[PDB]
């Protein structure tokens, strides 16, 4: 999403 | 050094450079807007 | 009261490189080599233009 | 109209550190135990080298 490294990393909510 | 002709006030020596400043308008999306600012040499962070 | 006598510290007033160059040294009365005088002094040294002719 | 005026500037020039050292205070005469006391802070009698 943002400028550089756009990357899925999620926790459990 | 510095020397310059005799000064009848004090008055300010406005000393600069060629120095960059360069800011991109990053966008990824429709609504918000990235400033990536930087002063290029005088570090910002 | 009021002024006093100023013993003036220069540790916080640094120091930096220091021209060794004519105009810049000393602001005194000084001479040419034939005794027409120069002026290195405060408001007079290098504005004026003297030639000998 | 009447106040005395001087161009005094203290932003450009620095305020480092004045050294703790063993009396290099800005001007106290001061007092010592019963030898006498040093007149001045930074005078011209500080060059005589004095003994008790």
């Amino acid at each position: 999403r943002p400028s550089f490294t756009p990357r899925q990393a999620i926790l459990t909510l | 050094t510095f020397e310059v002709d005799p000064m009848d006030e004090p008055t300010l020596l406005y000393v600069l450079f060629e120095v960059f400043d360069v800011v991109r308008v990053h966008r990824p999306h429709r609504g918000v807007i990235e400033t990536v600012y930087l002063r290029t040499p005088f570090s910002a962070g | 009261s009021t002024n006093s006598f100023d013993g003036s510290i220069v540790s916080s007033y640094l120091t930096t490189r220091m021209p060794p160059w004519a105009g810049v040294r000393q602001n005194v009365m000084g001479s040419s080599i034939d005794g027409r005088p120069v002026l290195p002094a405060n408001s007079t040294t290098l504005t004026y233009e003297t030639v000998s002719g």
